[PDB]
């Protein structure tokens, strides 16, 4: 089909994000690299999804780490830390265009895309840290932990520290304040 | 199809707490009488038919209903309502529940089939023995083909009609 | 105070036109029995009460509620519905529309005083003329004080519970 | 096959109706002659099914004799009237068990069932007569003949004319009422 | 109280309206004859208010003439085209201003009031033309009145004929093609 | 006054409950030793309604004593077990026709008046027990007393302990397994 | 799968017919401006959709989507509400539509592929046609590529969700 | 008539919570922008009415919204949301938070009024004075009579619809 080659196209087009941002110029330059709308919806929701799936593999390879060897199992406080910061970092390429990004995904039209996204981040979230409810515990958890990541999110953009550190103190307090309750 | 599964998982699991609740609340009320018994053995049943969507969920990593915390303290309700009533209300509202979950599981079973009986096997054969046990109540006394009075069975019918919206609410949130 | 006499008047035309589409249901069923005259004095006596609430409207010029096509069907489809049960199903609905007439009378009696009965005279007499004749039927057999099966009181307070709730909606809508 | 055990069960059911009823009675005795609920809910729901497609087939049939000339187009008013008398000439023979179907048809749990059977009888009444509706007058011209075909029904179980003819002068007149509507 | 000095203040605004148009300026200019918000809703409300309440006094006044003899009754079609032109007429004093009035009573937080200033119109202009009903005609009346009165207006907004003469001939064959539902 | 009248006969009505039962019987017989519907709610509710009085009452009168000094303030959880078997104790005199009156209660047409009831007494439980929430906290706190409650009304009724110790008990291990939330 | 196609046929017709309430309600305001030829043109394109849609729902026999009388209403009024803001406003009105109807032609042709091209074959081309025409507007001038104000963007959101809301309703009643 | 006092305070700590929130959001986004300040004083504004509320509440023993999780979210996303556009955007946003509020006081003070000015003496100046409060805003320069741009106006009165539909929502639930 031809959705790969939009997929390409769309791949092509981050590596010059970071010098045009998330307009279709960018989705041009991109695919002038390989030979082939102007709101920039399609690229920011395909860079999402593609980052939710790149944490996916990521918390799944360390979870066969940690049942064989070489690793060892760490608290859920410290398991949700690790794996929102491991999320967040993969926008520090492009963390200056980002704000630009989220007022895109902030829009009424794509609020329920960025929804769908964002539940199913947080619920391989909780799953790889061994949540297991079928109660409305399971919407508790996922909520809180989807405000978590939403207002670290925030504070990322406007973060000078170095290499983010007062982000992910900003971070371990919010998760121990949510593991209190 | 993830999302056909789910929702069979989802809405089964939710009709088996709902009974749950229903059984707990005729128990408070009905416990130490005559058919105290009775509806303690069918308390039990829906306790291992729960216990079994609970792993179902577990395993295939279903999102549970948003309702239920509704279902809660309707079915808990809809229990105590009932057995207050008598034992002839209680009875009615136990097969309004049983037949109205039977109903369901046969509405699944037939869509299962159309689909993939090779890929959904161990699935179907589960529903198919929860189906079963949902009509035997044979060694108990409670059959569900017997003459109710024409108001009771009014009410069978109005409890059936809110499982069957329940139902229907509980696949999609 | 238009808005409190037009809210007033707009749910009693409503409730008197919802209880003439539900005797017309009971008289398409149970027209030619024995009941058939007794359905006929109570579908004319809600026939007079409805003429004076049209008047009322004309004269104050009261909005009726929007759900009058909706009381249309679910009035009929309910006088249908029942005494298709038997005779029994058809006075516990004549029984729980009454009452639950009367009661909303009642609510609107020691609200109508409250403010001021010099100027709500002819209203109140007229409320208070409708809310005795809502309970007498000692003429054709129909007391409000009779026991009935425990099955047939609830499926009468689910009745007036209905009620409670279309009257709620038509005093707003 | 599997689902056309219970059919030619149901089918065979209706020859014993008219002494037994619409009981689980009747469905084993009907068995008895093939071999092989007790509300009768799917015996009656069985019925009315079976009652519609034999209308649809009868609809047909008139409309090929009048398209090639054997027989003449009658205005929409006499179509409704000989289209709701030939439907509600199949309940001739179970005419004396017919209002406690009825009863059952009017339960809770079997009302959805019962609306959407009588809504897809009159959508084929209304297609053969012509119709062709695209706005809101498609829901008001069904309802309205809903309310006909229902009301003539109710006046058809306590009829006691010869050959139910005060049943089609009322739904004449409840025809008539209605085009002038 | 103080409601009765504002009114005066926006009774006198109305006087430089054509001049200004339907903002704060004219509000305080007309005020400022007087001696004592920036959107304006406030004086376009005050001005749809009176002039409904001129509109009720007109028909009650042309209601006595009819019940004593000096008048002869008139039909409701044209009964109802002389109220939708009495009322229309008000606003040829402000016609180069009142497509600016009627994007503000169609911003969303107006609607409600601008509705239920609509709906009392209509309202009166059907009691007056002696409408009595007491079912859904009731609602389908003054629906229908209502959507004539909005398109009427919009036609005058652009109309140039010499004393709106193609707006009374649009208006007139809208109400004969409404009689004829 | 007339209302007067209905107070004083549902009051005198209560001394012939236990005798009789919740129904219009003992209204009329009650109603013979001070003056001249049969379903038998309004002596229901009156009941409850003068028990919940009777409560806040009480509540009232425990609230000034450990202002003064003359009692020592008691933890939450201590409070709310004192509460509940206070109000409880109240359905000793009529603990054996208790059952059929909660049937009333529950009926659909009753259970608005019966929730705002149960409503009314659980605030003014938490209110005297130190409760001020302004947050969803508020229905948290009420709903989960509603419950403790109403289970433990249950228990009362099939309870044949000496001085209902095992309802005690009972009302115990759910207020501690409450508190631990 | 004739419930998969009365859908998909139901929603067009019913966005076609809201599409045609919008560029009446902005002629009715902006039909003698300079921009009056352009609101026509585009006035008369979604005619011929409407008109196609009719032709499919007879044929299919389609039931229509009840809330027409809705559609009828917000549709001029959402039309005529732009326009009364301006040229600008108007604008980012059509954009809006045209891209929501031309977004939901592409779920529907990439959800009729993969059941059976052979089989919706004259459907599907009708739908990609109408979707290609949905986005060209270049002889007018409209051209989807624009950079709007940051407010307009957001406005031109609001009704685009609005649309989507529609969509979503109509294709179920 | 503590009911009428009940749902005064109840749709009025409910809106000074929803604007606390508002102001969270838009902090969170321009919070070291030049702004900041602007927004800070703003939010310990809201702070000060939101504890003399929280106060009133526990004084005359009122229910709480139970929406006020709903708001806890839609109010911080609304923030948030806006100043994502821009300082425009979210200046915008204020002003329409400011005058729904006080839009509503307005409504309070002509009804507390025309009750007993003498016994609701102490409410009466205590909204007056908050009233007064979310409209001068002139050390910061946020003028409520400025001209915003076609399109602000509008995202303005489509928040400022928002708020009133959540203060209808509040007073009830
Ligand atoms: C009214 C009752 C339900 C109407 C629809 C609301 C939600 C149902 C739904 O599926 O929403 C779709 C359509 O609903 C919306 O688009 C809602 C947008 C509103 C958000 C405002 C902030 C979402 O589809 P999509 O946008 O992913 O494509
Ligand atoms: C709260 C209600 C919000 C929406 C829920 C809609 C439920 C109605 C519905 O979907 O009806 C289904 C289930 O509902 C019922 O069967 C009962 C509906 C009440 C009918 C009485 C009038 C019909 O499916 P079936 O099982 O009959 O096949
Ligand atoms: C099982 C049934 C649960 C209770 C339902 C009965 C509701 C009812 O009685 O109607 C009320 C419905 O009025 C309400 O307050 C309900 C609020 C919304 C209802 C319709 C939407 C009227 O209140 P009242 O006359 O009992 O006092
Ligand atoms: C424009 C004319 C038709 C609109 C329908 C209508 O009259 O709306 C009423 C219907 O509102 C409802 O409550 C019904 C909801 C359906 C709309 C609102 O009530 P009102 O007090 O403003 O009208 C009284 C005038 N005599
Ligand atoms: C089952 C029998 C009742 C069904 C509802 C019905 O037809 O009642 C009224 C419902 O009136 C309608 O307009 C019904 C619309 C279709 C309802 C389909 C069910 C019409 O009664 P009538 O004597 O005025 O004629
Ligand atoms: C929607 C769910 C709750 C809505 C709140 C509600 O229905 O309020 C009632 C109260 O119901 C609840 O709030 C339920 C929570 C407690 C359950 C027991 C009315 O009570 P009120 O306004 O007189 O205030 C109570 C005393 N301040
Ligand atoms: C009713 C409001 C929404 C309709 C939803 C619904 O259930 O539609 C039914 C129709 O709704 C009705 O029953 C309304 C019709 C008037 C009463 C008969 C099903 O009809 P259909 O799609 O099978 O249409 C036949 C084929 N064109
Ligand atoms: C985008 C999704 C929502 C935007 C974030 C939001 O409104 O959530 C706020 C609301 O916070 C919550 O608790 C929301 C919980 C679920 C929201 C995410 C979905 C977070 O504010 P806070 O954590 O400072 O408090
Ligand atoms: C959801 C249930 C109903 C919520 C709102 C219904 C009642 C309308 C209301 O609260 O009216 C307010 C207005 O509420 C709105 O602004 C409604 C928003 C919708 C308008 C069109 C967009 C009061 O403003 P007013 O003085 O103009 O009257
Ligand atoms: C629930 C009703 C609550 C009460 C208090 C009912 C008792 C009153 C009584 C004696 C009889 C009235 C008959 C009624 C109202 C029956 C309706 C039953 C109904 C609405 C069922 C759904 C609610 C419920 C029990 C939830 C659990 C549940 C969840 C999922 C699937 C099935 C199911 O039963
Ligand atoms: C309406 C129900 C139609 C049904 C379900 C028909 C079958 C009848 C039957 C066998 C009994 C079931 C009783 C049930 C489920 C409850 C009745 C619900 C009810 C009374 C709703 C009110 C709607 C109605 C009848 C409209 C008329 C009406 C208008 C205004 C005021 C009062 C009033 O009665
Ligand atoms: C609907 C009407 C909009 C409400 C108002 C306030 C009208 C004036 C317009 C205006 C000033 C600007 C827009 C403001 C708002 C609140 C925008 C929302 C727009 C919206 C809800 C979009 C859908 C409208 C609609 C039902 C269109 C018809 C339609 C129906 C079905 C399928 C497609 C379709 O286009
Ligand atoms: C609120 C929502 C849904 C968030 C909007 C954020 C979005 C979608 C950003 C894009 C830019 C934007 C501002 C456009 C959308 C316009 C919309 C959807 C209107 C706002 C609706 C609105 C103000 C609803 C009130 C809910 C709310 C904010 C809760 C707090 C609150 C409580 C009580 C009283 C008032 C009040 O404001």
């Amino acid at each position: 089909s031809e959705e790969q080659l939009q997929h390409r196209i769309l791949t092509a087009a981050l590596e010059f994000v970071p010098a045009h941002g998330w307009t279709a110029e960018a989705i041009a330059e991109g695919a002038q690299s390989l030979g082939l709308g102007k709101d920039g919806s399609e690229l920011i929701l395909h860079f999402v999804t593609q980052c939710n799936t790149r944490l996916t593999r990521v918390l799944e390879e360390e979870q066969k780490l940690v049942q064989l060897g070489q690793a060892e199992k760490r608290k859920t406080d410290q398991f949700l830390r690790d794996a929102v910061e491991t999320r967040l970092r993969m926008l520090i390429p492009y963390i200056e265009h980002w704000p630009r990004a989220l007022s895109i995904l902030m829009l009424p039209h794509n609020i329920p895309s960025s929804l769908s996204l964002l539940t199913s981040m947080v619920d391989d979230m909780w799953h790889y840290a061994g949540d297991q409810s079928t109660d409305f515990n399971w919407y508790t958890r996922r909520a809180m932990l989807a405000a978590i990541y939403n207002t670290t999110e925030l504070v990322m953009m406007q973060d000078s520290s170095p290499d983010f550190e007062d982000t992910w103190r900003f971070l371990e307090n919010r998760v121990n304040d949510a593991m209190n309750m | 199809s993830r999302a056909a599964v789910d929702r069979i998982i989802r809405v089964d699991h939710a009709g088996e707490y709902g009974a749950n609740r229903i059984y707990a609340g005729q128990m408070a009320v009905l416990g130490r009488t005559s058919v105290g018994p009775v509806i303690q053995k069918m308390w039990d049943q829906e306790k291992d038919h729960l216990k079994k969507f609970n792993e179902l969920m577990v395993t295939f990593r279903v999102r549970p209903t948003v309702l239920m915390p509704l279902w809660n303290v309707l079915g808990f309700a809809l229990g105590a309502g009932t057995a207050l009533l008598g034992k002839e209300g209680a009875m009615a509202c136990t097969v309004a529940v049983e037949e109205s979950i039977a109903h369901h599981y046969n509405n699944q079973i037939r869509t299962l089939m159309e689909e993939d009986p090779e890929k959904y096997e161990e699935l179907l054969q589960l529903i198919k023995k929860f189906r079963d046990e949902e009509l035997e109540h044979h060694d108990i006394g409670l059959d569900h083909d017997a003459e109710l009075a024409p108001a009771y069975a009014v009410l069978k019918s109005i409890i059936q009609a809110g499982c069957r919206v329940a139902i229907y609410l509980s696949e999609r949130l």
